[PDB]
């Protein structure tokens, strides 16, 4: 039982964005799909719902003129399109099967969220630099290593290690805002120092707004 | 009274 | 709209002690004839989607631990976490589904208090790729410490630096309740090459001495 959304986007003021929500694991027509947005640092705001069965919608008055929720029953997908975008619409947009409550059961499922940034500033992909392990980043039998992801706009970048197979000991830090208006962040992992000669560490960086994908090998 | 169409996924009993 | 207001906005509580989060609705969400309150509680962690804990003000979702309990009726609601665990660090949101639009509270951040833990300190010299591009970033890493207050100072040939670094802290760790911190000092390749000793200097309650990590350029 899953909801899976499309990836992050950058738009400029006055454009529109369309986010999709792929449902799987249940009969798509049984329940209503909702859209909830969360501006960064802000509370959750409900945008509206669609009954997937008949296609009827209800929108929150704050969005009533600017949002369209639709679905493709055959594709098992719901869509939310927000028009006449403003910088204020910068947020994470979620789709959700909010509070399905029956006499039998109660469940509630959310997509992973789609980040949308609305800005007139230029999109910029990151440079990825290795943070190599060395005698200055060992501590006993442990070594720290990482990747520096520098000078990108807007958020988010995602970082994984070894395609997601290395998660133990990973810290991916929140981005900082440089005086330039660009972001940078780092991602580190602690590992055995005894296996630096046999193990390969690759940080997988994706910046979907710039269509940038970097796989950087971190060597001693 | 509650609006049953506020969230269609909520059954008015549980 | 039914406006949902929480209090406090943020809370800091020791492992194993009681955390109380409040919610007030601007109008009653109670269906009196059914003694049914259209009130729910959600837990959210940074970068993750919300997770339903409680509905009808007091019923736990299946698989929610017993230490979470919701109560109240009408306009005032409380979520209580009785014996706080490390994985409970999160923002908690109330939610009404009595009338449209559906609305949520502003969130209450629940932080964990724990015992002092000193950081492990690591330093990273610039990469050759970056130096090739004309900039030098040095990264100082403070791993798994508590409390969050840590002071990093950069010294270049013993000269204390100001204005050329940025730092960031992780969310609180969901298993050991510690923080980590990354500090980046950035210079032009030209300035980097004018100096020899690059040092991160770390002050923290867990440490018996301002700890220095340093390297010599080359």
């Amino acid at each position: 039982v899953q909801l899976v959304q499309s990836g992050a986007e950058v738009k400029k003021p006055g454009a529109s964005v369309k986010v999709s929500c792929k449902a799987s694991g249940y009969t798509f027509t049984t329940y209503a799909i909702h859209w909830v947005r969360q501006a960064p640092g802000q509370r959750l705001e409900w945008m509206g719902w669609i009954k997937v069965g008949d296609g009827n919608t209800r929108y929150s008055p704050k969005f009533q003129g600017r949002v369209t929720i639709t679905r493709d029953t055959s594709a098992s997908t719901a869509y939310m399109e927000l028009s006449s975008l403003r910088s204020e619409d910068t947020a994470v947009y979620f789709c959700a099967l909010l509070t399905v409550i029956t006499p039998d059961d109660a469940f509630d499922i959310w997509g992973q969220g789609t980040m949308v940034t609305v800005s007139s500033a230029s999109t910029k992909g990151p440079s990825v630099f290795p943070l190599a392990p060395s005698s200055k980043s060992t501590s006993g039998g442990t070594a720290a290593l990482g990747c520096l992801v520098k000078d990108y706009f807007p958020e988010p970048v995602t970082v994984s290690w070894n395609s997601g197979a290395l998660t133990s000991g990973v810290h991916t830090f929140p981005a900082v805002l440089q005086s330039s208006g660009l972001y940078s962040l780092s991602s580190v992992v602690t590992v055995p120092s005894s296996s630096l000669g046999t193990q390969t560490y690759i940080c997988n960086v994706n910046h979907k707004p710039s269509n940038t994908k970097v796989d950087k090998k971190v060597e001693p | 009274n509650p609006d049953p169409n506020a969230n269609p996924n909520v059954d008015p009993n549980a | 709209d039914i406006v949902m207001t929480q209090s406090p906005d943020s809370l800091a509580v020791s492992l194993g002690e009681r955390a109380t989060i409040n919610c007030k609705s601007s109008q009653s969400v109670l269906y009196s004839s059914k003694n049914k309150n259209y009130l729910a509680w959600y837990q959210q962690k940074p970068g993750q989607s919300p997770k339903l804990l409680i509905y009808w003000a007091s019923t736990r979702e299946s698989g929610v631990p017993d230490r979470f309990s919701g109560s109240g009726s009408g306009t005032d609601f409380t979520l209580t976490i009785s014996s706080l665990q490390a994985e409970d660090v999160a923002v908690y949101y109330c939610h009404q589904y009595y009338s449209s639009p559906l609305t949520f509270g502003g969130g209450t951040k629940v932080e964990i208090k724990r015992t002092v833990a000193a950081p492990s300190v690591f330093i990273f010299p610039p990469s050759d790729e970056q130096l090739k591009s004309g900039t030098a970033s040095v990264v100082c890493l403070l791993n798994n410490f508590y409390p969050r207050e840590a002071k990093v100072q950069w010294k270049v040939d013993n000269a204390l630096q100001s204005g050329n670094s940025q730092e960031s802290v992780t969310e609180q760790d969901s298993k050991d309740s510690t923080y980590s911190l990354s500090s980046t000092l950035t210079l032009s390749k030209a300035d980097y090459e004018k100096h020899k000793v690059y040092a991160c200097e770390v002050t923290h309650q867990g440490l018996s001495s301002p700890v220095t990590k340093s390297f010599n350029r080359g």
